[PDB]
């Protein structure tokens, strides 16, 4: 996954 | 829209204790584990990566190995609860919980650890 919430990035692995 | 909340955004924990930090997300009827992502991190360190009902331990940081658990029974209540045992001084800092179930959100939680001190 590559998810952006309020300009913060969350990525797998 | 899909919103994550935190009952408590600051935990003050004793060195060596266990802590459970939580985040809430919206649930209705079935929770399809296939579609749910729960992620916990701190700094550059992955703690939990729970995807399609499976934890990927290959990505988990060594410092959390055998110490960190998602309380998966809490998920039906809309609670992503991270339990850390044997809390270290180094466990103090800013944790992020991210949940995705169609929509996605995150929140911050600060942990402070009280160093051992004899009364």
């Amino acid at each position: 996954f590559f998810i952006v919430i309020r300009d913060r990035v969350f990525r797998c692995g | 829209a899909f919103t994550v909340t935190v009952p408590k955004d600051l935990y003050v924990v004793e060195y060596g204790s266990n802590m459970t930090i939580e985040c809430k997300f919206p649930v209705e009827k079935q929770l399809d584990l296939a579609a749910l992502i729960v992620y916990w991190e701190m700094e550059d360190k992955n703690i939990i990566q729970f995807v399609h009902g499976e934890e990927d331990l290959k990505v988990q940081h060594s410092s959390y190995r055998q110490r960190a658990r998602l309380l998966k029974d809490q998920l039906s209540l809309g609670n992503a609860a991270l339990q850390i045992t044997d809390v270290k001084l180094q466990d103090a800092g800013v944790y992020r919980c991210m949940i995705s179930y169609g929509g996605a959100d995150y929140k911050r939680i600060t942990v402070k650890v009280n160093a051992p001190y004899a009364a």
